[PDB]
């Protein structure tokens, strides 16, 4: 087994691919990463004792959640466009665009580097403009990805 | 390079004998003594000849630590330039041109000199005690210092 | 392509437009702006996997807010007026004014400058006073676009 | 170009104008006089990089500080009047009085003379009365200008 | 205008005066005398520009700091009792004691002479006993007044 | 009236008593001794006028700080023992020792002899050992006074 | 009772014991000592009364703070060991050392001599080196006890 | 390696460079120069240790400030000018002026030359004027460059 | 035992390791050095008792604190390059160097040498020039070692 | 070790005639006396004789308490070693001489000396006070100072 270590944050480089390609996204300038894959979970209880019986697994999903300081005309127009298509202004479809995300980090002692790839993240809101006076314009993504396709030690 | 001597009061008779002919204001280059190069009687010029620059250390010089090291000392050494003439107007042409002469070197990292820093400090006029009657000494004075790292043998 | 680059929230320019007439209406002195585009997701899970089937878009629209410190009278009279009229009082009627909306950017490095707009954006509520106590009349709009027409590089 | 060159303080003239008329408001016998352009700066960070990515400036003014001597009937009731007015008493009123100050200074050796010019200064506070026995009074003023109208040489 | 000029600090006379009579409250001995009327100064920025668009004054209010070294029975026993009163004990109610404030000060040269008056001048805190072995007692007072109510030449 | 004046330090006879017994607790050899009542306090303003529009005072209290240079163990005992009691160590309960303080104080001319009287003082902190080497002892007392119980004159 | 009376420092002889055996820590050669019970003051006040209610203590400990000029290597190695051990290199536990402390003093005329006994004194941070150039290392240390045993007359 | 070596403060000369160019910007006077490279640290602890697990740096920037006696009317018109340009009254955009500074300073017995460089220096605040009567003006900057582009012995 | 005793500051030997090599940094000339090993510490209060019930220590690390006169160029570029390199700029990475630091002094009797020794200190900010008219350059470094690794007599 | 001398310029002496014949600059090692071993008439070399240093102590020694304990003290003494020579450049170089000797032994602890320090504090010219008309000698000189724990019989 590889022992547990610390992950300094700002060792992270963050990737986003057009799953048509695997053609790389340009986005840049995080400062929060969040990446949380979830399930709901159902427990049995019964009359016949105060403990549980049993508790099962449903609905998959993987929370993403990105502060990003630096904009992206690409990021924005693959999302209005949908898969497979960049446009300049909304589109009037049902398909929402689904990125493929990888982030990659060294561990603080560099004894491992985990590498986390998320299928199919798609976004119910992008932020276009988000101006503060005195700040630069800093930007929330909320997102759901479909599983998680690699969770590993990517080092040496 | 242009001294190289033990000894303050050496060093800056050797700076005043480096310079220029055509760096002195009068017709002729003074000529440049140790004050106890003199007897008292004898001291300052004769008519027809040119002005003289007594050269001495009036004062201790200081030796500071300078570090925990013990491995120099923050040496500060006290200089006065005496000019003696017949010529009133003279004495304060050597004052001006001492001056000048030594605010070259300002502050050599030890390239001309063997110091950090030869300065002019401050300038006396003692013409108010030459008598009226009797022809006699005008004399005028550049008090100089001059600092630099002396080793002190302490680590081999 | 074109790099993601830092964005400066006092560089921006935000004007609306009468879209009857595309006369602009004077609107100044912001200090907060948010443009978000957003639809809202359905997935689709079956017993068949714990995964997500499917993902769609749907009721589109653009959420603009814009926190401003100077008061303009023709936006709030084009507010209470409705559609192609002014007023100075509320109108007992079902249309609410449709602003058309832009916002230009120079991104921090001039890599590009970034133009976001907006059609038919509404606001349910306007506030005509926002007094406290030594403090400037700070005003807050939230507000529905139809849709983004336009977001592109505009630099020459 | 123009060399760099030192300044004597007291070569430098001091006056107040009111920026309505271009009056003179009479003031005089400072001791200290400190003019400060200065901008709030926003430095840009991100996790892709150490080192600053970007920076801009923001909310400029100019910090005016005064220490002075000589007491003025004149700067202080225009300064309870607010503008365009004069007053013996203290105004329940919101404007604060403007200032439209200039500082004309020639180089010590007269190789140049800067001429500063800040417009619309205010002070939140004026010292009425400043006691202190056995000597003269004395008084400090501290004040915003909105920004420096002039800064060039007016020398010839 | 009354052209501007220094004062000596000793020249200027001190006065405190009960409000509901304008009677005479005994107090002497003052050491220095500040008096800075002032307000709280709000700048409005936003997006459309660096600069300042709007300034303005609000919470006026007048500084009084006093040091001195004559110990008055009655100003400590007016300061006990509250406003109409004179108490030897703390008192027990809401009221702090309001003192009318007058100070008269012949400019240095006799040129003019500035009469301040400063309306409800309270004091937060007063020191009775200010004791320091082998010197004689001094004290500070800081209060503040509501306003000035007269600030002219009283001369001819 | 009583006309204000001169008090000389050392003149003052200080003194504290137990509240319970009105018996002497034995203390001497005061430097500084600052006695000051003073009271929270409250300004109202509003949009109606920039000068205050009303002002209260609450939550008194006096301020007194000693400055001392023999040491008592009587004072010190009673301050570990609380009140009704002496001990010669920490007490574990929440009761402070409430010491009755009196000052009694001729002025300089003995026109007049302030006696300040104090109930329920005080002290959060007490010195035990307050060392230096070469010198003698030397203790600060701060604390909190209930309120003024005397404040007049007492000779006559 | 007892005579309040001056004290001369050096008198004072300060000693350090593990209360785990009574046994004495080598510790020499301060320069200043200052031994300050304490506690934390809780004062009541409520609408019905400007004056204090009622007041009462917590938190009680002893501030120790102690600058001294004797390096002891037993009592570093002890604050280093914690409780029960000496260490010649940081422990990382969670008990920090307790030092029972004490100090006995004549009075000046040999009047009494009190005896401070501090239980459970630790101490956050300990200097090791602390070097000034020409000079002789001087230490600080500042520290808390848990309460005072014994504040008592020694003497006969 | 070369030998740790003191250093005489008036051997280095510091220059002002334009970064479009390389041009230099004239500057001169210094009484002091401070350039200090700085990142932020973040120290890591958990419930594992008391001691620190990791540490590492991020936000790095290089502190610059100065003393100087010399007023330079080309680098007040460029820091008013903002990059590429030259100004002679406050500019509303939201660029500050970016300096490339250079020291180049001989060690004290010329042993090595050290040469510091500082990319992209700015100055949230300038002094124009900053009089004191009876003196030469003497002037502050504080800034902040990006990163130090060069440190190395320049020697031979 | 060994008595405690003074120690005079120039006695003591520091160096500066390399961690991965066990190789000398070489660095010289300081003037002060402070070492202070340090913990947080908690303290239980509760309602039970006004004493302390509970006290424990954590967050050690050792405050090391130099004021040193001879530049290095290795110590600076060991610095500027991090852990296992050295570098002649800034280095956008995110762990800092990492110094061993080891000092030896012996008493002034001689009757003990203490070595103290220090792992894993890291210094945040770096002074690279700190010049000041007229004098040798000095400077300060403050940082934060994990630990001692050793505290003993090293005599014999 | 090299003196155990019982007084200061008994110890200085030894120091001197503890020099190598081959550390002296001149041909002959000089011979070193207390100043009180010649009278005056005779005082200085003969001709073809040695050039002598006497050693005496010029001004007070202090005894400064150390610390609380009083069990040493910080003793400072002052010794003034002179050279006398009928030759001026060898004067000179026992100047230099005297200086490069006594700055062994700089940072004892007690190893060679009795003391933590000796040290050459200044160095005096008196070459001018020499008539030029006789022979004589010329006097240089070397001040020295000498600091260490010297032990009370306070505590036997």
């Amino acid at each position: 087994a590889t022992s547990p270590e610390g992950i300094w944050s700002n060792s992270g480089a963050l990737t986003f691919e057009d799953p048509a390609d695997d053609s790389e996204i340009l986005f840049a300038g995080v400062r929060d990463v969040t990446i949380t894959p979830a399930y709901e979970h159902a427990e049995l209880y019964t009359i016949d004792s105060t403990f549980r019986d049993e508790v099962k697994r449903y609905e998959h999903n993987v929370n993403v959640e990105i502060t990003y300081a630096k904009f992206s005309l690409e990021f924005a127009q693959e999302w209005l466009g949908g898969p497979g298509a960049t446009a300049t202004a909304s589109q009037d479809d049902s398909d929402p665009m689904k990125f493929n995300l990888e982030n990659v980090t060294p561990s603080a002692s560099g004894g491992f580097e985990r590498t986390t790839a998320v299928e199919n993240v798609v976004f119910p809101e992008l932020p276009l403009d988000s101006a503060t006076y005195g700040e630069y314009e800093e930007y929330s993504l909320t997102g759901s990805g479909r599983s998680v396709t690699n969770l590993a030690d990517t080092s040496g | 390079a242009t001294t190289s001597a033990s000894h303050h009061v050496q060093a800056i008779i050797d700076l005043l004998e480096a310079a220029p002919d055509a760096d002195w204001t009068p017709t002729q280059t003074p000529t440049v003594k140790r004050y106890w190069d003199d007897a008292q009687s004898e001291r300052g010029p004769g008519a027809d000849m040119p002005a003289i620059l007594y050269v001495w250390s009036p004062t201790t010089s200081s030796l500071d630590r300078f570090s925990m090291d013990g491995d120099v000392f923050d040496q500060n050494d006290s200089i006065e330039v005496q000019a003696w003439s017949f010529d009133e107007t003279e004495v304060e042409q050597l004052q001006g041109d001492i001056v000048q002469i030594l605010s070259e070197y300002l502050d050599d990292n030890e390239v001309q000199t063997p110091y950090s820093d030869v300065a002019p400090t401050g300038t006396n006029d003692f013409r108010e005690q030459t008598p009226a009657r009797t022809t006699g000494h005008y004399i005028m004075s550049v008090e100089v210092e001059t600092r630099g790292l002396s080793e002190t043998a302490k680590n081999a």
